[PDB]
């Protein structure tokens, strides 16, 4: 009906779906000012509570509108290293602004909550510089960080302000984690990573590419040589269906379709020296984020037709809402109800088909709340030359052994603590999905700020969970 | 200054016409270095990444050797990069290190750069108090060389060329000619995956299994992805993190075949470095 979101900048689908670009343009000055008056500044504020990390929403979005735009960097930063990636990649239809009240109105559509902190971020980002810094010559204490995804530069961030020995270990050769190498430049621009990275490294902290932890360094020298270790390794292995037709040419894991598209640079071949196989007809497996993206990555290289198959209906597809429709826009159809059995080569060896079935609701809960049963004679098959499967990603389960005395979880990840992210090992932290499993980049940023804050309490002697 | 730094090429040697031998200074890779394993390197930038062995180790001076053929355009590129230039990434020691134990007498066979991966396996038998007998195959004979100097000097060694020294042609047959005397227990194949498919095939045999080092497409390396993926038995294996070195008889050879051909439009880079 009445009140809805500000219009912002954004790419045309038919020119955005060939190119790499970013499709959300972001805020002008005037636009993030709009918006910004559209709040209506509760004493109780909802909005805050659908924040994993609770930020003063109408605080940055009130010194916005004020025109005083340095405040609201800092209100934001207080709360969120990173508010220039959050602002882009959170899923906000399920977190702040689905509790945003002005939604709440009849057919209205909340303040664009995301949108503000991407432009705050985004405006001080671009042009605007902050300062020099190290100050972590101050303490004597040496931490060494695994990962160099969303929670190890922020926790490796906040360690360096409080004056500690910071070392960040990286296996790749670009830091770090899910911002390089898997969210794709059409919604999270390297440049923003990168530059955050400059900043962490402005900051003091040392940064160890190319270093494979439990490998390149082994684990109890890691326990050997430092005060402190956080475990912020993340989570993929990836997981593989195991179906027939698994080992054919042609069948990718997400992990793999988009380390070479997005950290190699596939797409830019021959330029970059990274390959990938042709795809005229691709079909990719699951309606997650990871599924959603590697679709994406997929169409823009020349793809004729681009499906998602997914087990589930649509109002059960993880992926950010906005993100859905932008596939959408791009021309990527969705098939719900529906679930691969097979995979169909030729002689030569490539993908050619896929048999499927479709699905339905019998049981309650055997594993996971709608547990989907296939249907018999709904059997059929679908003409495809190239698969993708994101159904899911698991831990390092080599690597957390070689952790002597650390516990596992249910299936795989680290027990530790929730708000001092302290594990069964004196000394070692973690955070992020190696903890929790999938979940979100705030709450891996978030996990590596509590995580941080309780390495600074214990290596001060105040505070020591490890005690028999 | 005036001195070594971060992955620098010490020493360049080319020892065939398309084979290049690298000695590159990498402290910590040569430290943790285990035989059996390798490395993942990038040439520069826009570089790709691409597998290749450690064929021997100086930690006390951190150096690693790794014998390269050029088949495409990285190994070209890497052929081409001169004594002081610098590889901008190495990441290793990657895969499972190979079982090294003192068995009895073992039986080793490499063709042309396998060779080199097979080298510091040799030695670690030898370092282990293992009888060998070694077998060495090549593309050609002193046109394209194998590796004297390492065989001979680590063990007896026997020279399986195409049509030059000891029997003339493929490796197989100097197993074959084992018959009358032979040994206990082991033999190892490292080379182009179809000879590697062939020493398995050895299966007659006196009854012994085989160590085998399998050479799929890797991406990171570090088993994140599953490009490496390999059916061992029944079952799937990740080459990088639960290899490189596979037990032969259950090693799927056909399908691994069908996945080193999985990109062949690769072609096109080494076209238009060519030009160049
Ligand atoms: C395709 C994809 C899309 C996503 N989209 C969204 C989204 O839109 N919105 C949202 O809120 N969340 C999204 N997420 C989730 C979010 O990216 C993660 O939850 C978050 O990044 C977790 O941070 P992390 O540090 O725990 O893991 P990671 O980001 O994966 O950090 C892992 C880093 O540590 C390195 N590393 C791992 N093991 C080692 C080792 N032994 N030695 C050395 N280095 C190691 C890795 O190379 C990597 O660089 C997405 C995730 C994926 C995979
Ligand atoms: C553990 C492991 C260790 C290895 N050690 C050595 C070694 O010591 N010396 C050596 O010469 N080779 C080695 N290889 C094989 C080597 O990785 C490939 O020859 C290499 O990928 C060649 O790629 P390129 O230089 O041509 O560049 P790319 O552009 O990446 O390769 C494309 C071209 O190279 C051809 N090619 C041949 N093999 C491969 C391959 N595995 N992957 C991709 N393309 C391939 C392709 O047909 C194509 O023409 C090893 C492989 C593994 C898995
Ligand atoms: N698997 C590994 O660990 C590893 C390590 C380095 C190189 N390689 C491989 O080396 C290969 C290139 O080989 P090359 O150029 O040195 O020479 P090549 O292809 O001619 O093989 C060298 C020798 O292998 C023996 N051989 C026996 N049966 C064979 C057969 N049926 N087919 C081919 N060879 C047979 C022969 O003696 C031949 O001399 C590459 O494809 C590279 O992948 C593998
Ligand atoms: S709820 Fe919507 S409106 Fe009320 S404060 Fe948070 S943002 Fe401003
Ligand atoms: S962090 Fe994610 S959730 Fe918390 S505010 Fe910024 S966007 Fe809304
Ligand atoms: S190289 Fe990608 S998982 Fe082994």
């Amino acid at each position: 009906m009445k009140n809805r979101k500000t219009p912002m900048k954004e790419q045309s689908p038919e020119s955005r779906r060939r190119n790499f670009e970013e499709v959300a343009l972001g805020y002008t000055l005037e636009e993030a000012l709009e918006e910004a008056q559209r709040c209506l500044q509760c004493p109780t504020h909802p909005c805050v509570s659908g924040c994993p990390v609770e930020i003063d929403i109408p605080g940055f979005i009130r010194k916005l509108r004020d025109g005083k735009l340095e405040e609201s960097y800092r209100i934001l930063k207080s709360y969120n290293n990173l508010p220039a990636v959050c602002g882009r990649v959170c899923p906000q239809e399920v977190q702040c602004e689905s509790r945003c009240v002005v939604g709440k109105m009849k057919d209205s559509e909340p303040v664009a909550i995301g949108r503000l902190e991407r432009f705050v971020a985004d405006w001080a980002a671009e042009n605007l510089e902050e300062d020099v810094k190290p100050l972590a010559g101050s303490k004597k204490e040496k931490v060494a960080v695994v990962g160099s995804g969303p929670a190890g530069l922020t926790a490796a961030a906040d360690l360096a302000k409080m004056g500690y020995h910071v070392d960040i270990f990286e296996a790749f050769h670009k830091p770090g984690g899910v911002l390089v190498y898997g969210i794709p430049e059409f919604r999270l621009p390297k440049r923003i990573v990168e530059r955050e990275v400059s900043y962490i490294r402005k900051l003091g902290v040392n940064f160890h590419l190319n270093t494979v932890v439990g490998k390149t360094v082994k684990v109890k020298e890691l326990l050997s040589e430092y005060d402190a270790v956080f475990i912020g390794t993340g989570a993929g292995t990836p997981k593989f269906m195991g179906i027939p037709g698994t080992n054919l040419n042609g069948v990718y894991s997400a992990n793999e379709f988009l380390t070479r598209v997005n950290l190699m640079k596939a797409y830019l071949f021959p330029e970059y020296d990274t390959p990938i196989r042709v795809g005229k007809k691709v079909a990719v497996i699951g309606a997650g984020n990871t599924a959603m993206d590697a679709a994406r990555s997929a169409l823009r290289l020349g793809a004729e037709k681009v499906y998602i198959v997914y087990r589930r209906t649509e109002r059960e597809m993880p992926a950010r809402r906005e993100e859905y429709h932008h596939a959408l826009e791009e021309g990527i159809e969705f098939l719900w109800l529906t679930l691969p059995i097979r995979y169909i080569g030729d002689a030569n060896g490539n993908v050619e088909a896929m048999e499927c079935v479709r699905m339905e609701l019998k049981e309650a809960d055997g594993s996971g709340r709608p547990r989907p049963v296939p249907i018999e004679g709904s059997n059929f098959v679908l003409e495809v030359d190239m698969v993708i499967e994101a159904i899911g990603q698991g831990p390092n389960r080599v690597l957390l052994s070689e952790f002597p005395g650390l516990e596992l979880n249910e299936r795989g990840y680290i027990k530790a603590d929730e708000d001092t992210g302290a594990t069964s090992v004196k000394g070692v932290f973690a955070g992020g999905d190696i903890v929790t499993g999938a979940a979100t980049v705030i709450k891996a940023m978030g996990a590596g700020k509590k995580a941080a804050q309780f390495i600074h309490s214990y290596l001060t002697g105040e505070w020591n969970p490890w005690q028999k | 200054m005036g001195g070594t730094a971060l992955n620098e090429i010490v020493k360049k040697v080319k020892i065939a016409e398309d084979v290049f031998d690298f000695w590159i200074h990498s402290p910590s890779v040569s430290k943790e270095a285990r035989p059996g394993q390798f490395v993942v390197i990038r040439l520069h930038e826009k570089g790709e990444r691409i597998p290749l062995t450690v064929a021997d180790t100086k930690p006390e001076e951190g150096l690693f050797r790794m014998v390269v053929k050029v088949v495409g355009k990285t190994t070209h590129e890497l052929s081409l990069k001169k004594e002081g230039d610098t590889i901008l990434d190495v990441v290793g020691p990657l895969g499972n290190p190979s079982e090294i134990e003192n068995y009895g007498n073992v039986l080793l066979v490499g063709g042309g750069v396998g060779i080199a991966t097979l080298y510091p396996i040799a030695k670690a038998l030898k370092e282990a108090g293992n009888n060998i007998t070694t077998v060495l195959g090549a593309r050609t004979k002193d046109y394209l060389i194998m590796v004297d100097e390492f065989k001979e000097i680590s063990d007896v060694l026997l020279v399986t060329d195409d049509g030059s020294a000891g029997m003339k042609g493929v490796v197989t047959d100097a197993m074959d000619k084992l018959f009358r005397e032979r040994k206990f227990d082991i033999c190892w194949a490292v080379g182009p995956t179809i000879m590697m498919k062939f020493c398995t095939l050895k299966a007659r045999e006196f009854g012994v299994p085989i160590w085998v080092s399998l050479n799929p497409i890797m991406v990171d390396g570090t088993g994140m992805c599953g490009a490496c993926r390999v059916t061992v038995s029944g079952q799937i294996k990740f080459a990088c993190v639960d290899g490189p070195e596979f037990r032969g008889e259950e090693v799927d050879w056909d399908e691994l075949l069908k996945r080193l051909a999985q990109y062949r439009e690769q072609e096109k880079i080494s076209y238009e470095r060519f030009l160049k």
